[PDB]
């Protein structure tokens, strides 16, 4: 099924021809366009007062990464390296060894935030909810080196943002 | 024939005679990033996000085309 | 006392231009469902000052100019001419009362094209000279209709004195007997000042201190065209014992016409170069010539010839 | 517990416009010319 | 209604506790709207809502003038919002932390920090792993 | 002599950060989010950031997208033509360090190999709000400048 | 006198702003034929010729005070009509096309 967007014959009777002549000489369609921009002048603008107001986001928002803990404070990450395997950008680098208590834990967990594409595949792959993309998006830096996160940086993000991260996961985990 | 040397970024090499355009020669590759080669080092899931970044105005349509093929 | 008076004209003009840039950005913003400058000062009232200071301490980057003399002349000519256009304006009294004030304004604006020409010669670049020659060809073309339209209007006024236009419109605005000429006059001012939808220097080029001075000259001209349009077609009644009543009514009309330039810029796409030339040579010029013929005949056939003085 | 999923309301959503709606305004060409000529004549007088 | 519009404008001066408070919010936040005080966090940020305003402007924060020893009268920053209010301010939820407080954990930062980039507190990357190859150390007693 | 210099820094710093005119290298995806920061919700113009300016009038270059090897010389040429003071904002993973094309034979691994960068905005793409946070951060950086204080201590 | 002072002030101020615009601290311690159409020459020349005849129309506001209105009106229209013939000639000889 189709329709023609521009297949019409103008009426060539004198009244129609004078209507087109009046439009040409008196600029009527142009005046109508001015009415439209005038109507917008008196409309309330759509601008929000950043940073005092913020754009709406949802619990699924993919922002700055962070490493999480169990309620006891033990790390959730068990160095399975599934995040590192799935990462489309190869932005994750991991090393691990048996910890002094025999636990399976990482000794390196780096995310190159300038390789990362913020796709969220790592938090989908993680079997224990250790690596997440948090809700923060206001972490621009003055140097490139500040965006090469190591494990310390990522654990601090987890301790910094856990209150919000736990609430967001609560809101969306039944969709996962 | 006056020669002029100049969505993304484009380089147009044009030949004009007065107001008219005799020849338009688009010089592209300014955003060539070897996506097709990079996909050969990805799993099928790992390749999917590359399709968001082709026509990066129609992201999920590009996703759909790749998904249907797979 | 006269040097005080000169300064009471010059300094306010530059202030009005500075804050026209704020008003343009806010009016365009609100027509675009946004706000425009509202952070730098309350309601953006300090934005012009920040922009002006920023421009004047920017690095003045001079490329190898072909002619140093002509690199300095063009902005001096542009700014000096723009300021000069204001000295015969009756608001309601002119700074200088010229018997031939309308001709003086016609004579002075016809020299404004030299700054475009000299800046292309000073640009030391073939493409900049070509762009400057296109702008000149556009400017001089619309000078043709403006002069003929102006003569047609003055056949109802009877004088080249600007303050006579006030007397002529004592009972009624000239827009009523002359709205076809007012329509083409107004469009001609837009194309004359290279304003949208005739902003082809910006459009074609797209495909610090000295820059600011050219900008101030251009915006001083835009206000002055619209002041002139207000005097020519929307004459304000003048009461000799309360001259400030004229100035307020006069100012409001001028501001509204100036904002209509802004309104128009927000509403239309741009002309193609050949298309705006056709608009003048094949549309406005034929109709202005016919209306010049008509307006020579009309006072004679109605017995409405105005007085010589 | 019963399955709970994003679904349309029972009976569906209300109608949604999509056709072009550019309403006709203004006078005929005759009337517009008549007003313009009338204005000129008053101004001349 | 032109009178009622001006009355509301005058009520905003009173709503901000006089002309000084009115001018303070005008010059700090470029906005003089009066809203309902939803709450205040431990850093002095205050949170307001007005559900007559369109989505996006119906919630806002007035940043404290002093945070973690930094003068923030003029230098406000989006990172100054602590996580528990961050969820509410960005409309990830409808419940402010006053009504639905976050779950308490011993390792959660008691004191929020804003973006520290460009300061002496900035993050500096380094390798977190230990040396892998151990060099032989020659004896300290001669016997060539 | 020292009170004056501090106040004069404050004035010129205020003027430059209050009037930041960007030239946008809209190279790829990230340029879309830049357009959204110009769009009504955020309206960069309300901060004194003009929608578009030519390079010769520009104070800040926003590198919004992947920088290919083919494009690098042109980007450097535009930067060299900017009058000073000039600043560069690197927007998004590609410009930051190559991002998703970091291992490509045809891609510059970060625009800071070509030009000095003042601010790095993370994300793929950063949200329009995230870019605006970056721009405001650059304004704060300009506010910390002490050009005349260092000049008079020379 | 007043006119000469006004002119001197305008361009003197423009000169001062320009030279000041060029000199500020900085604080730094370290003859051919243009490939341009014959069409643009004809626009300039056409403007010139039309401008010369507008010079002849400028006196019309004064001429309408004449007692010899028969002659004045005829000559005024004769001039404008010849101006229209000039345009019609340019137009029909393709002097106004840009292609
Ligand atoms: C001609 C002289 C023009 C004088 C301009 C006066 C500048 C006023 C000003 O600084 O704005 C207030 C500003 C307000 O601070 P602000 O610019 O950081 O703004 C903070 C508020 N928000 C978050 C919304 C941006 O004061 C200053 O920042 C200090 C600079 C003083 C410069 C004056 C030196 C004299
Ligand atoms: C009793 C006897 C009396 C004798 C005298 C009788 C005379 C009265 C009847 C005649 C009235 C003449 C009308 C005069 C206006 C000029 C008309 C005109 O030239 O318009 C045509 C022009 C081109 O039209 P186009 O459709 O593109 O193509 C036709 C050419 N082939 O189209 C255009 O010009 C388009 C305009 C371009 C500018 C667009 C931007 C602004 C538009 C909105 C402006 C709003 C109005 C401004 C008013 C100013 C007031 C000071
Ligand atoms: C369709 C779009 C058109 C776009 C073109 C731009 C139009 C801009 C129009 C600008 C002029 C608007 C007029 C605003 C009136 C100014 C305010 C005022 O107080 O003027 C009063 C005036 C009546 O008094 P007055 O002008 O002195 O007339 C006596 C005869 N000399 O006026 C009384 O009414
Ligand atoms: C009721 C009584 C009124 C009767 C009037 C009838 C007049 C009819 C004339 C129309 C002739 C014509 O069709 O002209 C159009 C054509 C030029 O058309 P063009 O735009 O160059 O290209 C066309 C392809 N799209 O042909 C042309 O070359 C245009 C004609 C030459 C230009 C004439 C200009 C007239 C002189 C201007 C001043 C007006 C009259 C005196 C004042
Ligand atoms: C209109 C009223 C204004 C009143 C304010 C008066 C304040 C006078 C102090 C001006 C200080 C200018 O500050 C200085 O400006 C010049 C631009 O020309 C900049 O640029 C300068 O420095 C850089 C290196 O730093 C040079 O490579 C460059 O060639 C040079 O132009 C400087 O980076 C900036 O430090
Ligand atoms: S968000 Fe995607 S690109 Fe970034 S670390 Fe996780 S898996 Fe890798
Ligand atoms: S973060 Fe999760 S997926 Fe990655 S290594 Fe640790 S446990 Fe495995
Ligand atoms: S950083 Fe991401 S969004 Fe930006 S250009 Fe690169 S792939 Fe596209």
């Amino acid at each position: 099924t189709y329709k023609y967007v521009n297949l019409r014959e103008p009426s060539m009777d004198m009244k129609s021809v004078t209507d087109r002549a009046a439009q040409t000489l008196l600029w009527t369609e142009l005046i109508r366009g001015l009415g439209m921009t005038l109507s917008y002048l008196f409309r309330e603008p759509a601008t929000i007062n950043y940073p005092f107001e913020k754009g709406p986001l949802s619990p699924r928002f993919r922002g700055e990464h962070a490493l999480r803990r169990y309620p006891s404070g033990e790390e959730r990450c068990i160095a399975c390296k599934l995040c590192e395997a799935v990462c489309p950008a190869q932005a994750i680098t991991i090393e691990a060894e048996p910890r002094a208590d025999g636990s399976r834990r990482t000794t390196r967990y780096d995310i190159d935030m300038t390789k990362c594409i913020y796709c969220g595949f790592c938090q989908e792959a993680c079997p224990v909810d250790a690596i997440v993309e948090g809700p923060n998006f206001e972490f621009s830096t003055e140097t490139h080196e500040e965006l090469l996160y190591n494990k310390e940086k990522l654990l601090n993000n987890g301790d910094k943002w856990e209150a919000e991260i736990a609430a967001n996961i609560q809101a969306d985990y039944l969709y996962r | 024939n006056l020669t002029l040397n100049f969505h993304g970024v484009l380089r147009l090499v044009m030949e004009l005679s007065g107001e008219m355009v005799r020849k338009c020669d688009p010089h592209i590759g300014l955003l060539h990033r070897g996506t097709e080669k990079l996909i050969e080092y990805k799993t099928y899931l790992q390749a999917l996000p590359y399709f968001d970044r082709l026509d990066y105005v129609s992201m999920m349509c590009n996703e759909q085309a790749y998904s249907l093929a797979v | 006392m006269f040097m005080i008076n000169i300064l009471m004209l010059i300094i306010p003009i530059l202030l009005a231009v500075a804050f026209l840039t704020l008003v343009e950005r806010k009016v365009l913003g609100y027509m675009q469902l946004r706000k425009g400058p509202n952070v730098v000062g309350p309601y953006g009232l300090l934005q012009p000052i920040a922009d002006a200071i920023k421009l004047f301490i920017k690095e003045p980057l001079r490329p190898a100019t072909s002619s140093a003399s002509m690199f300095i002349l063009a902005p001096i000519m542009a700014l000096g001419l723009a300021l000069t256009m204001w000295i015969p304006l009756p608001m309601p009294y002119p700074l200088i009362n010229m018997n031939l004030g309308v001709l003086f304004m016609l004579a002075m604006s016809s020299l404004a094209v030299y700054s475009i020409l000299w800046s292309g010669w000073a640009s030391n670049s073939k493409y900049a000279l070509i762009g400057a020659l296109r702008a000149v060809a556009q400017t001089i073309s619309y000078e043709v209709t403006l002069a003929i339209i102006l003569l047609s209007v003055l056949l109802m006024s009877g004088s080249f004195t600007l303050s006579t236009l006030i007397t002529t419109q004592e009972q009624m605005w000239l827009i009523l007997p002359a709205w076809p000429l007012a329509m083409m006059w107004f469009i001609s001012t837009l194309a004359e000042t290279n304003r949208a939808p005739f902003d082809l220097t910006e459009g074609e080029s797209e495909l610090a201190g000295p820059f600011a001075l050219f900008f101030m000259a251009e915006y001083a001209n835009i206000i002055m065209m619209n002041i002139f349009t207000a005097i020519l077609f929307l004459g304000t009644s003048h009461n000799p014992h309360m001259p400030e009543l004229y100035t307020i009514n006069f100012t409001i009309k001028s501001l509204l016409l100036t904002m209509s330039f802004l309104w128009i810029r927000a509403s239309y796409p741009r002309f193609r170069y050949d298309q705006l030339m056709h608009l003048l040579w094949k549309n406005f010029l034929p109709l202005t010539l016919a209306l010049c013929m008509w307006h020579v005949s009309l006072p004679i056939l109605t017995s409405g010839i105005p007085p010589q003085t | 517990s019963k399955v709970k999923q994003d679904m349309p309301p029972v009976g569906g959503y209300g109608p949604i416009d999509y056709k072009r709606n550019l309403p006709r305004r203004g006078l005929s060409g005759y009337s517009m010319f008549a007003v313009g000529i009338g204005a000129l004549l008053f101004g001349y007088w | 209604e032109l009178l009622q519009v001006l009355k509301r404008g005058l009520q905003q001066v009173s709503g901000h506790g006089g002309l000084r408070g009115y001018l303070r919010v005008l010059f700090r936040a470029n906005d003089v709207r009066v809203g309902t005080l939803v709450g205040e966090d431990k850093y002095g940020n205050k949170y307001y809502e007005d559900n007559k305003q369109f989505f996006g402007r119906h919630r806002w924060v007035i940043y404290t003038t002093e945070m973690n020893g930094k003068n923030t009268f003029w230098d406000v920053d989006g990172s100054m919002v602590p996580p528990e209010w961050h969820r509410w301010l960005h409309c990830m939820t409808d419940d402010p932390p006053t009504v639905k407080p976050p779950t308490a954990r011993k390792f959660i930062w008691t004191n929020h920090k804003f973006n520290l980039s460009g300061t002496p507190q900035q993050y500096v990357p380094y390798s977190t792993t230990r040396k892998k190859i151990q060099e032989w150390v020659p004896p300290s007693t001669p016997y060539k | 002599g020292e009170y004056v210099v501090a106040k004069l820094d404050d004035l010129i710093n205020w003027a430059r950060r209050s009037s930041l005119w960007p030239m946008t290298f809209g190279l790829a995806c990230c340029a879309v989010e830049m357009m959204h920061m110009a769009a009504p919700r955020y309206d960069m113009d309300r901060f004194g950031v003009v929608f578009r300016a030519s390079p010769r009038q520009s104070d800040v270059m926003i590198v919004a997208g992947t920088l290919t090897n083919k494009m690098a010389p042109a980007l450097r040429k535009v930067y060299d033509q900017m009058p000073e003071p000039r600043y560069v904002v690197s927007m998004g993973s590609c410009a930051n360090g190559g991002g998703y094309y970091h291992y490509s034979y045809s891609v510059v691994r970060g625009c800071d190999r070509i030009v000095p960068v003042d601010i790095y905005v993370p994300g793929c793409p950063p949200t329009a709000e995230a870019l605006l946070y970056g721009i405001l951060q650059l304004q704060k950086k300009i506010k910390r400048e002490k050009r005349l204080r260092i000049w008079y201590r020379r | 006198m007043n006119l000469m002072l006004a002119l001197l002030t305008n361009f003197t101020l423009a000169t001062l702003l320009v030279i000041i615009a060029f000199w500020l601290p900085q604080l730094n311690v370290y003859s051919a034929r243009l490939p341009f159409s014959m069409k643009f020459f004809l626009v300039a020349i056409t403007f010139l010729l039309f401008d010369l005849e507008i010079a002849l129309l400028l006196p019309l506001p004064w001429a309408s005070q004449t007692a010899n209105l028969n002659t004045m009106l005829t000559m005024a229209l004769f001039l404008i009509i010849l101006l229209a013939v000039s345009l019609a000639y340019e137009w029909t000889q393709k002097g106004l096309e840009w292609t």
